[PDB]
């Protein structure tokens, strides 16, 4: 709230949760955009997926977990063979 | 022709908090016509005599079929037709 006002994306949220059939994931959208919109500002929003939008955050495989800061620079050696 | 379950199924309302399973189709039960005598002679009674000519027969009996024996034992749904 210090650095992104969410007054614009609140109005936003309710049309589309209000407007698409399937509700649900437009309420997950709009938030994934306001989440991505302040972690663009140097604040990440850590651990944001544990009351909301949780209903995939469990269901990663069993030695890969759900991540907030995955990036493109982290996959397997075979990238690191390029680097 | 739709039948009269796949027609009434699709006037359902979608709530977005909770998940409801429409109605199976149930196997095709037998024409209960052994029960039209008395659906005949309970509703066409003297007590409503001055309403022959205002409202239908037909469809009202043919309810009553099935009320009679889709509800056996107390007479609880025969006498909510003829209301």
């Amino acid at each position: 709230h210090s650095a992104v006002d969410p007054a614009e994306y609140y109005k936003r949220c309710k049309y589309d949760t209000c407007n698409c059939q399937n509700n649900e994931d437009c309420l997950c959208a709009a938030l994934s955009s306001y989440a991505r919109a302040c972690t663009a500002k140097g604040v990440m929003l850590w651990g944001w997926r544990e009351h909301v939008c949780n209903k995939d955050v469990g269901s990663c495989p069993n030695s890969q977990v759900f991540l907030y800061n995955l990036t493109t620079c982290q996959q397997t050696c075979r990238s690191l063979s390029e680097a | 022709l739709f039948s009269p379950l796949e027609f009434g199924n699709m006037q359902k309302i979608n709530q977005p908090d909770v998940v409801c399973e429409d109605p199976e189709e149930e196997v095709a039960p037998a024409s209960c016509s052994e029960h039209r005598a008395e659906c005949e002679r309970l509703l066409t009674a003297e007590a409503f005599a001055d309403c022959q000519d205002l409202v239908p027969l037909e469809p009202y009996l043919r309810a009553c079929q099935q009320d009679r024996c889709r509800c056996p034992g107390g007479d609880t749904c025969v006498c909510s037709t003829v209301a």
